RNA sequence: AAGGGUGCUUGACUGUGAGACAUACAGGUCGAACAGGUGAGAAAUCAGGUCAUAGUGAUCCGGUGGUCCAGUAUGGAAUGG
RNA sequence: AUCAGGACAUUAUCAUGUAGAGAAUAGGUAGGAGCAAUCGAUGCAAGUUCGCUAGGACUUGUUGAUGCGAAAGGUGGAAUACUACCCUUGGUUGUGUGCUGUUCUAAUUGGUAACUGUUAUCCAGUUUCAAGACAGUGUUAGGUGGGCAGUUUGACUGGGG
RNA sequence: GGACUGUUUAACUAAAACACAACUCUAUGCCAAACCGUAAGGUGAUGUAUAUGGGGUGACACCUGCCCAGUGCUGGAAGGU
RNA sequence: UGGACCUAAGCUGAGGCUGAAAAGCGUAGGCGAUGGACAACAGGUUAAUAUUCCUGUACUUACAGUUAGACUGAUGGAGUG
RNA sequence: GGAGAUGGGGAGCUGUAGCGAAAGCGAGUUUUAAAAGAGCGUUUGUUUGUUAUUAUAGACCCGAAACGGGUUGAGCUAGUCAUGAGCAGGUUGAAGGUUGAGUAACAUCAACUGGAGGACCGAACCGACUCUCGUUGAAACGAUAGCGGAUGACUUGUGAUU
RNA sequence: CCUGAGUAGCUCGGAAAACGUUAUUUUGAGUGAAUCUGCCCAGACCAUUGGGUAAGCCUAAAUACUAAUUAGUGACCGAUA
RNA sequence: GGGUAGGUGGUAAGAACCUCAGAUCCGGAGAUUUCCGAAUGGAGCAAUCCGGUAGUUGGAAACAGCUAUCAUUAAUUGAUGAAUAAAUAGUCAAUUAAAGCAAUACGUGGUGAAGUGAAACAUCUCAGUAGCCACAGGAAAAGAAAACGAAUGUGAUUCCGUGUGUAGUGGCGAGCGAAAGCGGAACAGGCCAAACUUAUCAUUAGAUAGGGGUUGUAGGGCUUGCAAUGUGGACUUGAAAA
């Protein structure tokens, strides 16, 4: 699914409103982007994370 | 963000020294080169106080470097003949890591970040030329000769 | 005469308003009289728009001016009345 | 990541401007009566810029201690040297931003090829080739959009229109 | 009238309607355009412009005239919003 | 006639990919005849069965012992099918 | 406390003072310079039982064409795919090929062979153009008599699929 | 010396609360703090006063319901109920 | 165990038996429990078909009886091991759990309409209802203030009455509608991270296992003393009693 795998974190579902308030729903997806992410070098899977995460994994010097 | 740097880069800084660098240069360039390191000791005056250790790392990294030259110096007949028509096809097709299967683990690691070669990796059947770079300024000259099996 | 001319003026006022007309309601129409301060006139008196009946649109919402009211602990402000 | 370009601001630095008269190229407001000489003049030679074909200014080389009527004459609305602030315009080493224009690879992409898991067209890993900070994806904001959906489209009326 | 052979409203319309071989325009350089899904995936196609998709006309013969004002489509320097 | 033999369209499908969830797609494997391969014919009999029971004459595939000869040769390659 | 009457429980609710948008004042208050004038007040309560009406619920009963959400259906039928089967019988006689004449050599002509066609006639088979009958039928679409195609863009069985 | 950081705030789109988005709570994208003389709150916001210690976890009781087991009740029905 | 003189289930008579060494019957605890079905050796059109492995008994073997076992996923452990030296991916084996169902009922979360009303309709209402899905439990959820809120104030959560159809919110239309306070039901508060310290990991630990700590009229750690050996739990095993 579009979610997160170090995370669970997904999709929000929400209202589109317009002017005249006209409601739809709708849907915000994460930013999931692809990234790697070394272990006791080895094993740098290629997981799909988003970026609020990427930024946690940057500034803990890639740990998780 | 804040980066200490450990060997000699064009811009920036020499050896030790702090530098605001982007993040696309520093995860993805600086640190997969050994070029620069994190915060040390997680902070600044952590650094500042881990610095009167880095200097000694630094050192003893650049020592074993040197015994990394001499390791790859003292044997080197690390060979490789192919297999093609010889007489008018000539042309060595083990690109680079072919012969990185024979120097990681089998001898010196020589790592491929470490390694400085063309893009050509040696297109002939003679004697040819292998630079690689330990640190910015130790230059390694390797003579591998080829041929017909 | 309620038509025409001349002189001086701005009552084309402020707060109101007993009593009536006509009306399903909402609205509309006439109005004596009181207080304040004025205009014309010697004064009595008249003037709360025109000889009279058409010339007009509710509520909600927001804007403007004034203001002796409120100001989410208190002093302001915001925001309202 | 790097290079080149022009733009707006300035750290440091110069200059730049002609109504007449005014010995003249007068951008305005002050202190303001003296001022120059190794932070080196008269005469000369060359050069970028500028142009009223005359002139201003900056830079280099010789020169050598004598000069400024552009202090004091005089004109003019604005008046002269020196020390400051404020306008038009150009160059300079320099940073701060983005704008198109290249190159590079490590992010990332592949329905190029090969090997392995593996007796396997998928998938995963490792390469190789081709791209490459583009693309794709997420958020935000314009344009087009009966492809689709929810509705509206009044009353009187010798019946309705 | 339709070129023809054919197809069509099971259970009121078999036809001049639809289709058909043929003509033309348009899009598409391949991870092609187009299409099903939300996406993966797939059709196109294990095809490659002598190929594929869509619009219109409908054998064969002769012809297809004028208008680019409005709308649609394509391209375009700068300029205005 | 069909399974214990094999595959077509298609279905299912560990891993895996995609997707708010349910689920969709899909690899290796497994199913799936309307097809392919495989040894029995004639007559008689009961109220009801008969290439099935009976009579007559056959054929095929396995296992063991034995005799003689021969080196045997597939989960894979090729031909045929 | 008996699935009780009820006892405890005064939390609160109505009335007791009104006027004003409100601060506020108070048998007064709002408007206003006003005390004048005008508006509102200067008194008649509460809790239950019963009846009538009314508000929210489907609200006196029956009746839509519809709308939205979920599941079941391609055994009929429409298309596509896989594997099979069927079209009695009789005619017309193409392309092509061989030979001969002919041509400078082609072209062309004659004979023989060959058996093609979204070919022809006509049964099974498929379809449904017409009259009549039937219309609470034999039948929720047929019967008799004619009718079109019938080697193909054909008909059909089984299996899958949208 | 320690007291929970991609955290609290802030911006762009939504929502929860009675509120049709707004002080308080929450989040899809971006950015991003401080450390008891600290931080948050008392319906925009600032200052004074006061209240409370976010970004870690677990928590019985009163509360919701009856397919079933035992006993029992009914100004409930008595074969169209 | 109780309890008897009858019993062999109903449409059901008869035939034939059982039963006073205590039957039938009732209660507690066990035994057996074919096949399908989460179905789980493989398949499949459910109650069918086709097996593998390790034993054991007959046969001269094929074979045939009688037993046990053989699905997938996740976690732990061990062995083996690619591209490619090491190492992972992968493969295998062992152990432990998960699958499903129902109570036409309650809980939580995700997603989420429309008929209808507004006398039309789009904001709005209907309604966060129906439906779809996931996870439970005997209840669930919530929960110990970065709180209410205007005071010489209350001091987790939950539920009931009132506050009131009030303040407010609404094409200010149809409508919607609390939070304080007060009266009641019940009542309970606990525990980690960081400091500091101990031991061990090529101690590059930034990791593992312990002591210390859990806060607001600030708490804890650092150093130094007094007083303490208790009271109480949401707590383990037993024994006894009602
Ligand atoms: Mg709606
Ligand atoms: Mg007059
Ligand atoms: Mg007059
Ligand atoms: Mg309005
Ligand atoms: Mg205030
Ligand atoms: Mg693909
Ligand atoms: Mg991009
Ligand atoms: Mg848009
Ligand atoms: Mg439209
Ligand atoms: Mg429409
Ligand atoms: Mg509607
Ligand atoms: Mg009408
Ligand atoms: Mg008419
Ligand atoms: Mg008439
Ligand atoms: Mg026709
Ligand atoms: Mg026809
Ligand atoms: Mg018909
Ligand atoms: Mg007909
Ligand atoms: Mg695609
Ligand atoms: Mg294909
Ligand atoms: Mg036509
Ligand atoms: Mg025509
Ligand atoms: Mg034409
Ligand atoms: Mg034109
Ligand atoms: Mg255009
Ligand atoms: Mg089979
Ligand atoms: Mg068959
Ligand atoms: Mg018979
Ligand atoms: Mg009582
Ligand atoms: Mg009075
Ligand atoms: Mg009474
Ligand atoms: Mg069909
Ligand atoms: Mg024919
Ligand atoms: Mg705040
Ligand atoms: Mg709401
Ligand atoms: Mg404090
Ligand atoms: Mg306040
Ligand atoms: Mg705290
Ligand atoms: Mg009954
Ligand atoms: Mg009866
Ligand atoms: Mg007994
Ligand atoms: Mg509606
Ligand atoms: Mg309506
Ligand atoms: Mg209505
Ligand atoms: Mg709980």
């Amino acid at each position: 699914a579009k979610k997160d795998q170090l995370t669970l974190r997904g999709p929000l579902y929400g209202n589109n409103r317009s002017h005249s308030k006209t409601i739809t729903r709708r849907k915000w997806n994460v930013n999931l982007q692809p990234c790697k992410v070394k272990t006791a070098d080895g094993k740098t899977t290629r997981i799909l994370v988003s970026t609020r995460t990427l930024r946690t994994l940057k500034k803990h010097n890639r740990l998780s | 963000m804040k980066v200490i740097l450990k060997q000699d880069v064009s811009n920036l800084g020499k050896r030790f020294d702090v530098v605001d660098v982007k993040d696309g240069y520093a995860i993805h360039f600086l640190f997969p080169k050994k070029l620069a390191a994190p915060l040390t000791k997680k902070s600044l005056q952590d650094r500042d106080l881990f610095l009167k250790k880095q200097q000694e790392h630094y050192e003893i990294n650049k020592a074993l470097s040197h015994k990394l030259k001499e390791v790859i110096e003292q044997t080197e007949l690390h060979f490789s003949l192919k297999e093609h028509n010889g007489r008018p096809y000539g042309s060595i097709i083990t690109k680079q890591i072919i012969n990185q299967a024979h120097t990681k683990g089998m001898a010196l690691q020589k790592f491929m970040f470490k390694d400085n070669v063309r893009l050509g990796f040696g297109d002939h059947e003679i004697t040819l030329h292998i630079f690689e770079d330990t640190t910015a300024v130790l230059k390694v000259k390797v003579t591998p000769d080829n041929g017909v099996k």
